[PDB]
């Protein structure tokens, strides 16, 4: 039965992560107690719940949760992509290899973006930051403990991007036109997640997720719908041009100006290392540099997008 | 392929931990980032310690920097020092104006030795004198 | 040829400096290598600090470890602590027998807070009480 | 005049170090004051003199002195070896290239060993350690300050071995039979010098210098006198066999047993990190390991020597 098994599992590449996570899940759920005193609970749930309220703190359990979700997201990817996406793609009749392997990779981006796009907006609805209200991101800066959902969104996405950064290092094969600006993209997504989560500017990180997800969802939607026959996918290009414009540009130009202007005159602006509040005159350069790098790459994608808009329309 | 992956996984984790140690490390000992120990030498080996900083130099920070200076600038295996730490009570625990005319200090210490122990005893009007 | 030479010249110097920092570093703060802080919790948030070590735990080491524990186990930006440090005078500065029945400690501290400040004030019979 | 100059200076290889050290020496001696307040004094003399007695402490000036003597010993080497030794060698009539370049390298070892051999013995004469008296090496262990001469011997030899270790790394060319046991030799000579100088076991390091110098002097003497016509160089082999035997073996077996037995029951044996005395139950393993490594290599050279004794005599 054995080498039939490696061939079987060579084909499919979701089976090993599925086995790992089903074993962990089963062992956690059949042990009876599901309280915080386990070990599987440190890995299969957000730790740190403060008392019996809904505000969770930070620690190393967070790293354990992030790593176990790397394991879970890999399986997802592979399961999904191969099982549903490959099969729907080859129902479709668009049949080839630059076009199908690349429609397939788009196809999984719209899946996850629909899930993350709305999770994030939903998470900022139940809060004080509604429709990117900057006053709120800092009105209470240290934030040593965010909420449940919000902590989960934050580490669910570190779990998701980390793993993708690790998959593009692992060196799959072919980048081509991009991998350079896209690697800038990956590394900066990961430093902002890590930085912001760990220095307590989490309510800064929440708005930017909303912009990236809601714009990238429509981007990948247009790319898939174009990769297939078009019909209207050009209505998805208008829509993505305006989602992208409003969201990434205006959205973040207003958050970046929020950073100069209201990092200063909001919250507590003394360095005070003992209270662990670093909102001062030193961290303002670092924050501005990070979001400025995001805005640079986004206008670089805006030049690609605007070159394509007059190009395509006028050729 | 894979080596590259594991090597990047270990620098990222090294730097995750390096920054966690910046937070912890600068938090447990912040008395040096915000408080600057000013010592005013008296007649002999007696010097008067205090601290001067921003609003982040609370009475705890002043006490830690005074203690650090007393136990790090004087070697009691040569000869023995004898110091008193004097609190200023007409002061809230967070009292330094962030600006530049600070005001009175929270904790004032007169450290000394033993060849001129009498001088320290006399400068420490009624506060307890600690021998090391 | 030459690269090899310069690379070995820089690891040797790195290690020269790493060991110089072991000496310095363990010398300035030795209160942790020799003194082990033993705390005896009283009724409430009041705990009684002292230290237990070899003959290398002199009164200076006990004072530093007590101060470190007091300022590192209690956060005064929650609420304010109030402690007293009580010296044992019938003791030379170097007094711990190297063996295992140590004896009395040089410095005994009663740290506290402010919700039960009365208890600390009562346990600190007549020694000065320090607020942070 | 210029490329004539690089060819000139290519030939000779002492001219650049000579220029450097003559410039430094001249600048130091013509500035008028030669007190400790210069900068050239930090480099051209032992620093740290305690008050106005004769006991000097330790610091970074010591590193500056060691580096400047690297520069001085290089010039010496080259000057000597080329100028006197090469010329006396080619007076000699022994004329070839394994034999002459190797007589030349021996020839400089006997020069310096005669100088160092006697400096070291002289230095232990004016002390409390006469004829390797172990009681004394530890009777006062911390030693934060040794004497003038003794500090100079100590750093004159770190200056000399360091540079030779650096020359054998620099990769001159041909090792062959040895470089392996000889590299063990170099690295351990340097860690003992550095270690012992810096942890205050300097009076431990002084006896071992005496053994190494007085034995190696006779060794290189026999090797030179054999490389030439012999006549009697076999009287220099008896003598070296007995110098080596007594010195390296008995000498250090007694110092190594001194280490177990009298590191414990002599001096102060409490760890006491604040007083900087590390003579304890932890440093005893390290000291024993270091001198045990020296003794291992020395019996390894003793097997080479004893193989050669029955071999040569019986072939
Ligand atoms: C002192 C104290 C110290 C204290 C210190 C304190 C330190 C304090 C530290 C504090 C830190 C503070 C914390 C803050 C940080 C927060 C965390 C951040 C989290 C970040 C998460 C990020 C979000 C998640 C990431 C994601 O989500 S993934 C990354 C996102 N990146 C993208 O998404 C890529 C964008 N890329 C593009 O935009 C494309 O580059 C693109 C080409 C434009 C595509 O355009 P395309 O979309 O290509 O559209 P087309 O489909 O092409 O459609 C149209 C088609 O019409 C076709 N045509 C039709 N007729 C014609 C015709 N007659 N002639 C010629 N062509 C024709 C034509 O063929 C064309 O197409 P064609 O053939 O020309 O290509
Ligand atoms: C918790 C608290 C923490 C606290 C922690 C506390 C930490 C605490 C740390 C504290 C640390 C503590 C501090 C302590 C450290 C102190 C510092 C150390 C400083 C070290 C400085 C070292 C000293 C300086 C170094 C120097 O000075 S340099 C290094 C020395 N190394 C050597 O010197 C190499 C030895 N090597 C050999 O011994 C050769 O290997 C050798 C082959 C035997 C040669 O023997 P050979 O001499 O070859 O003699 P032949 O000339 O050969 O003569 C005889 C010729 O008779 C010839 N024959 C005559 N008739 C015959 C015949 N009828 N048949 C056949 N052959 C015949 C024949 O040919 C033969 O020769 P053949 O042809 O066979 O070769
Ligand atoms: C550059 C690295 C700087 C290192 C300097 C200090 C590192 C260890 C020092 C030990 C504690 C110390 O000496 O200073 C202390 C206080 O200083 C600190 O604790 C600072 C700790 C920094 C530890 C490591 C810093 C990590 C670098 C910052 C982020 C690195 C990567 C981030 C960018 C991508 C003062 O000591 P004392 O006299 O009160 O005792
Ligand atoms: C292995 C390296 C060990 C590193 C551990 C500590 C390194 C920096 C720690 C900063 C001070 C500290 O955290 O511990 C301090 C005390 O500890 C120390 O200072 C130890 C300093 C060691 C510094 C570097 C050690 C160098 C390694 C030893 C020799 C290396 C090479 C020698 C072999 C060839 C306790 O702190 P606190 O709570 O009193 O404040």
């Amino acid at each position: 039965i054995w080498f039939s098994f490696r061939e079987i599992s060579y084909r499919h590449a979701w089976i090993a992560p599925l086995m790992i996570l089903i074993a962990v899940y089963s062992a956690y759920f059949t042990s009876g107690n599901t309280t915080k005193t386990n070990v599987l609970h440190r890995f299969v749930a957000v730790s740190y719940q403060i008392g019996d309220t809904n505000a969770y703190g930070k620690g190393i359990n967070d790293l354990c949760f992030v790593f176990y979700y790397m394991i879970f997201f890999t399986f997802l990817r592979e399961f999904l992509m191969d099982v549903v996406i490959r099969p729907f793609a080859i129902r479709l009749h668009v049949t080839s290899k630059h076009r199908i392997k690349r429609i397939m990779e788009q196809m999984y981006a719209i899946f996850y973006t629909g899930v993350s796009g709305p999770f994030g907006i939903y998470c900022m609805y139940h809060s004080d930051l509604w429709f990117f209200n900057t006053k709120a991101m800092y009105r209470t800066y240290p934030d040593f403990t965010n909420p449940f959902l919000f902590k989960v969104f934050y580490l669910g996405q570190a779990a998701f991007w980390a793993q993708q950064a690790c998959i593009l290092v692992l060196q799959l094969e072919k980048p081509r036109k991009d991998h350079n600006e896209l690697t800038f993209h990956h590394i900066v997504t990961l430093l902002l997640i890590w930085s912001s989560y760990v220095f307590h500017f989490t309510k800064m990180g929440l708005p930017i997720y909303i912009t990236m997800d809601v714009s990238d969802f429509l981007l990948s939607f247009s790319k898939t719908l174009n990769y297939l026959d078009s019909g209207l996918a050009f209505f998805s290009f208008a829509i993505f041009v305006v989602a992208w414009i409003y969201l990434r540009h205006y959205i973040n130009l207003k958050i970046l100006w929020s950073v100069l202007t209201q990092f200063r005159t909001e919250g507590n602006y003394v360095l005070n290392f003992a209270t662990q509040q670093y909102k001062c005159w030193i961290s303002l350069p670092i924050v501005f540099v990070l979001i400025g790098a995001l805005q640079l790459v986004n206008l670089y994608w805006l030049f690609l997008i605007f070159r394509v808009l007059y190009r395509i329309l006028w050729r | 392929k894979i080596f590259n992956l594991f090597r990047v996984c270990f620098i990222s984790l090294l730097l995750i931990a390096a920054v966690e140690y910046f937070k912890y490390g600068t938090r447990i000992n912040y008395e040096w980032f915000h408080c600057t120990p000013i010592k005013e030498p008296q007649s002999g080996s007696v010097i008067k310690l205090w601290a001067r900083g921003g609003p982040s130099c609370d009475k705890r920070g002043e006490y830690k920097t005074i203690v650090k200076r007393i136990t790090r600038d004087y070697e009691p295996n040569d000869e023995h020092l004898s110091f008193c730490i004097i609190e200023n009570d007409n002061v809230p625990p967070v009292h330094y104006p962030i600006h530049e005319d600070k005001g009175e200090p929270g904790y004032v210490a007169y450290v000394g030795y033993d060849t001129d122990s009498e001088l320290v005893q006399e400068l420490c009007a009624d506060s307890t004198i600690y021998h090391m």
